[PDB]
């Protein structure tokens, strides 16, 4: 397991482009086919960051890491940022992942 | 069926599409086109067992039953078939629970890669709305 380099409340769009490490507890799955989506948060009554899976972006193994997730589940997830614009459903920040691990099941 | 750009525009408007969960129309016409080319009939399988149909290519492994894939949630409780006549309420429907699902229309890939932060309403200017 590599080591937290960031809390979730600490991802901004300023990391855009590079490599980071966060831990916590599944917020939230969805999965829509070629796109899944995880939500991470280490602080209650703070940020969840919206981890990507995406079919021909991301490494095939880890979708079938994201298919024994359940929420509440314990986390740690090494991935690069990608900034957003801000709305209703977008925090600012993404995280297309390389590794996940599960430290721990709900 | 395949629609035309602005016959289907008019068909989203209709079934009250039009700044549903904040998107403006444009992005409804510009994920169909990318997702189904505007093919009702629009059909794909995926590595992963699960298959993509209808216009806006709806996801059978968490979203409709297609009796043939794993994990099958059938979340918007309806047959994926049901995706592919050229009445598109099935779908309209279908895609409304999926935008409110938390994550807007992240949730279509096509959309993502090619309609997000375009000039989406060029898909609508024009037709007589």
């Amino acid at each position: 397991s590599p080591k937290k380099t960031h809390w979730t409340a600490e991802i901004t769009p300023n990391l855009h482009g590079s490599e980071v490490v966060v831990a916590g507890w599944v917020a939230h799955l969805g999965d829509y086919g070629r796109v899944k989506i995880v939500k991470v948060s280490d602080r209650e009554g703070g940020a969840a960051v919206p981890v990507y899976l995406e079919r021909g972006k991301t490494p095939d193994h880890l979708f079938k890491v994201f298919a024994e997730l359940s929420r509440e589940d314990v986390v740690v997830i090494k991935g690069i940022v990608e900034a957003t614009t801000v709305t209703r459903w977008d925090t600012g920040v993404e995280i297309f992942p390389s590794e996940i691990w599960i430290l721990n099941k709900a | 069926k395949v629609f035309g750009r602005c016959e289907l525009a008019a068909a989203m408007k209709r079934h009250g599409l039009d700044n549903y969960r904040g998107y403006s129309l444009g992005n409804w016409v510009c994920a169909a086109k990318f997702e189904s080319n505007f093919n009702t009939q629009a059909t794909n399988r995926n590595t992963d067992g699960s298959t993509d149909y209808g216009i806006l290519q709806i996801n059978s492994r968490w979203w409709c039953n297609d009796g043939r894939t794993p994990g099958s949630r059938n979340l918007c409780n309806i047959p994926c078939s049901a995706l592919l006549s050229s009445d598109i309420t099935a779908s309209v429907n279908c895609a409304k629970k999926i935008v409110s699902d938390g994550n807007g229309m992240n949730a279509w890939v096509a959309w993502r890669n090619r309609c997000k932060g375009t000039d989406v309403q060029a898909w609508i200017r024009g037709c007589r709305l």
